[PDB]
């Protein structure tokens, strides 16, 4: 109920840092998606690491 | 306890006993009862009436 | 259903939230201040002399 009558759309200044950081976290995104998608198919040889 | 602290020597404490006591014991509660009082009231109205 | 209530009625959200927040700060003040939630073993002392 407070975003609804706070939360604006249009926000084009995130700053250096923080675009910066978030463009960092969309990499480790793809990674961890591959990762998993790496254990999925090797699946007996991550269960004994279990 | 004004003239008291005038008229006594140094060695007589100014004790209190009876309902002057009860009266002297502390201070500061009529105050912050009916403030939050009228705070709940408000609350109570404000999400009445939206 | 539930979530809807309150998205289209603010002031009554808001209002839930200081209350819960305001009474709270009330039970804040009249709460006793210990270390521990007395950890320590109630005594009791005996003594006689001969």
């Amino acid at each position: 109920s407070l975003c609804a009558l706070f939360l604006r759309r249009n926000e084009g200044e995130p700053f250096k840092f923080v675009k910066k950081f978030n463009d960092f976290f969309d990499w480790s995104t793809s990674v961890f998606s591959a990762g998993v998608a790496y254990i999925l198919k090797r699946t007996i040889r991550f269960v004994l690491i279990f | 306890a004004q003239v008291a602290k005038e008229t006594l020597g140094d060695d007589y404490s100014i004790a209190w006993s009876g309902s002057a006591y009860q009266e002297v014991s502390s201070k500061g509660t009529a105050s912050y009862a009916f403030a939050l009082g009228m705070i709940f009231v408000f609350l109570i109205l404000a999400a009445q009436y939206e | 259903m539930f979530s809807k209530f309150f998205i289209e009625r603010p002031v009554f959200a808001s209002v839930v939230a200081i209350i819960i927040s305001l009474a709270g700060a009330i039970g804040l003040t009249n709460l006793p201040i210990e270390q521990y939630p007395s950890l320590t073993p109630p005594t009791v002392k005996v003594s006689a002399t001969y």
